[PDB]
């Protein structure tokens, strides 16, 4: 996915 | 937000407190109301995917509303990325993630959306991001339009707008209808002024 | 908006913040008094056909009124068609449903709205929305000038204000009648002034 | 028509 | 309005949402007090006669005085016509009706406006509206410098106050008498202080 | 007449 | 007013609808606090005489006031007049009523304020009217320093700020007195303290 | 003088 | 901040009061609800260290907060001057000190911001903050995700606003507990169901 | 305040509506409480002499604290003219006085802040300013650190608050201290934890 | 000095 | 330290 559960929009990955 | 400046190019500018304020106040105010959502892609003309990111996150609570949107995203990005199968100091192709905001960086955001051709990332980003907000004003919708019935003493205009709100909210993501479900003294009315009438001269009727 | 800039160049410019809060409190407070018409057109000013359909779905209730116009608009797009009936890289002729923005991009409708000779697709479509706005106006004007009659003790003031709010509304889409609903004192006094006076000076009469 | 029951102002057709 | 820009060239500019806001909420506060005239003419700055009308308007209630307003208006219409009596891509000659905006564009009021030598159609109609709204205020003035006296225990500086603020209400459209209206003790005060005085040094003799 | 009873300021005429 | 712009050049500015109501509403929530004036000097920056009169006459109320503020303006015009005696499209010297904006046009106003060298007309009708504002802070002055005493339990502090306060408003148009005005506790700390403490060590020894 | 009682700030005379 | 102008050079400009006051309300109003930061961010845009420490320092109270915020900044500063050990009219290299702004003035900042290649301090301290920023939401969160439970008879949109309104505090600095938590009545709805299902297929499962 | 233009060129400003109104609102809600110096350090940004007197003088009441300020100014200005003892159309250098803008005219303060190089007598003054502001912070600080010390319920969070809250107003012009202040449970457990804990292990610890 | 009691800031002296 | 207890942010050391 690109966003997950509980972080921000925008967060990024890895 | 990209704006236009004197020397006609587009240039960022920093998202204003008014928008931020405003923003988050429309969404106190009003929850997931339908009008919410054309106040959204107003406040957020022009905007980066780094700006809609920003109004997305600065609104507290709701969060299961939010929760919906980030699945939606997810989706939207997933479909991107099956549809676009994707050198030093060159232009690099969106992925989903890009789009989103959470593998790009401002700059990145501005160069595609400034690019000749432009690719539109923001406009892009919003798209989904409206999609999202249309499912969650339809699952918070109340009442479904077959339970708004004009009440005995109910007036006809009332009834209408109860009418016409609910059958906007049910639809986000007619006309003999209205009449089944007006009361027996207006439908009387509505059933001799006969098929082919305007609201206008529907609600001329039911006045009196 | 489309407005000018430095450079005299017609630009597109994002509708701000105070422009969507103001329309939406104007709506809030006031209803479909006559005045919101003005207030309308007055804060869509330069507005394309984009900015008209913001102002419009940023209305949450209302909706009766919001489906007349809906009609009204339908029936000025028909007759466009009517009177209107309409290569790479070239300006098509804008349709009626263009001009109220449903299948027009808004870069289509700055190509119209900057282009010399320019096409006034925004004020086109305001046009067709204010038409809408007055019928609506008409039909919440809730009495009928007939029954504004001045009360045996009412100042001659407070009934002419009554009076003439009355005929604002429902004229939206004198003299003689304005004497006959006076109360017997005003008229008494009105009939002595006899017929040529002016309303400053009827009032000044009547004001002891 | 152009605007359709239900349906917000600028609604694309189809 | 019309305003300078960068180029030093007068371009128009839409009326702006806090000068429409304005406007109305000195008319719902104030009503016709005096002091609402200088408003007024301070926000309507630099306007179009369609700004002026857009102002006029946007007024709900205070229909009395607008229909007088009315009035004045079509009298300075009708002698700007005697006094004035009226080619492809020339300037036409503004008659009454042009200048209070009925009969013209915005475009032709602004080609009036920016012309060389300039047409003042906007300044000339404000000065009839203006010229109006004096003898509104005139109208509902209530109260005559007459009957402004002086309280057995009202303080002098409170009395001042309502005596000149009755004045200017009067006159929209003394010395001897301030001392006259006075109470019997600040009279005394002031008889023995004598003319010539200053407002100031009545008021400080009187003060104790 | 420029402006009639109960119509806008501004209202064009005929 | 009058500002700079782009082209480094002074052009005229129409009055803003925030200067307007700022001005306002200083008048009503404080009067003539002696904190009014500074607040009327800065809004009026730049101010010609015409945008100074728009805020004088903006003022509803406070006629007393404003009466003693035109004998003054009466009387600085005068002076001017006295020490100042006065061809086709030439720059005529202002005479009192000009820098008053009496007898001047706003044009002439930019005119005289725009020159090389400057004839700064607002600043010196500034100066006058500032000038009468200070004469009525002095008027409407409650108390005389000399009544300004410490109370038995009253906290040096507070009864320092009533002494400033008192002071600055007689003195509109000390440190010995404070001490003898001082309770009798504080009085006696004070004395101890010997004469050339500031007012720091003054208010840190009374503290406890 | 410039300016008379109940008259406006910068009222022009005569 | 640091923003673009006409001739498309980057140059200072001073914090505005919209953006001070609004930085002050929102922390006054939220405290340390997770959405303050993105908010923070926003306010921010562009900031030089010297605007970010002035928007830190005119909070008042949240003083345990702002001292851990000193410590983070400490940490992050110590790791910077380990990872970069550091002529006239020449720039010099920015130290963690520099970065927070204690040790540089700030034509200093700006220089390093608007440099080719550029140093963006602001950016840098930014970061800083915002870590701290997050400890303390973390800090402050009251409830851990283990004790959002659904009530007997709350609705289960309530209880999913919660449980994720709990878990973006919680990790500041899912699909089968949200199951878990739930009442038996939904869970035993959400177990027929089934893994796989949408937040919002579970939601309109347990609406009814 | 001077700030920059299209040109790139330093002008002068007026103080905006905004800048004095936030200055007045702050003054009055918060009195002298430590985060009002930072908020006058940034409305005051690109200040000339006149606009911090100004900013100075529109501040009613508070006449103690404005005194002892006047006191601080005269001795940096005494200091200054100590360290600085000082033809035709060329610039003089600034004596105390000048730089606290009461000799100095702003045309003066405008030709030193915008010289070449430059002779920022509006941030020396603000200097002095901050400086007084600083002392009054100091003397209306009412609680000594010695005296914050930990409730037998009060929650370490709160202690902490007041803990660096109390510090920060009486150092305007501590790890043990913390420790030694807070109750016997949280004492106890902090002890436990040993020195060279940071805050946020503190607050973790007590936190139960 | 340069500030004197009950005088306004920036007050021209003499 | 860059920042020490109770000393605004940005406050210049020694
Ligand atoms: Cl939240
Ligand atoms: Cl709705
Ligand atoms: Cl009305
Ligand atoms: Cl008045
Ligand atoms: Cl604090
Ligand atoms: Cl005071």
């Amino acid at each position: 996915p690109v966003l997950f559960p509980g972080q921000p929009f925008g967060q990024p990955p890895l | 937000p990209i704006v236009q400046n004197l020397q006609g190019q587009m240039v960022h500018q920093c998202i204003s407190p008014r928008t931020l304020n405003a923003w988050v106040k429309v969404v106190e105010e009003k929850a997931f109301s339908p009008e919410v959502i054309p106040m959204f892609s107003a406040l957020s003309c022009g905007a980066t995917p780094q700006d809609l990111n920003t109004m997305l996150n600065t609104v507290g609570g709701h969060q299961a509303a939010m929760q919906m949107l980030k699945e939606t995203i997810n989706e939207e990005a997933a479909e991107w990325d099956r549809l676009h199968p994707v050198a030093p100091g060159q232009m690099r192709e969106p992925r989903g993630s890009d789009i989103a905001g959470t593998t790009s960086t401002l700059q990145e955001q501005i160069g595609w959306m400034t690019h000749n051709p432009p690719i539109p990332v923001g406009e892009i980003y919003k798209r989904w991001i409206i999609l999202g907000l249309n499912k969650i004003v339809r699952m918070y919708s109340p009442t479904s339009i077959l339970d708004i019935r004009q009440g005995p003493k109910e007036p006809f205009r009332d009834y209408v707008d109860r009418f016409y709100k609910t059958l906007r909210a049910e639809q986000a993501s007619t006309e003999t209808l209205l009449v089944q479900n007006a009361n027996p003294d207006c439908k009387t009315i509505l059933k001799a002024l006969g098929p082919g009438a305007t609201l206008e001269e529907m609600m001329t009727a039911c006045q009196g």
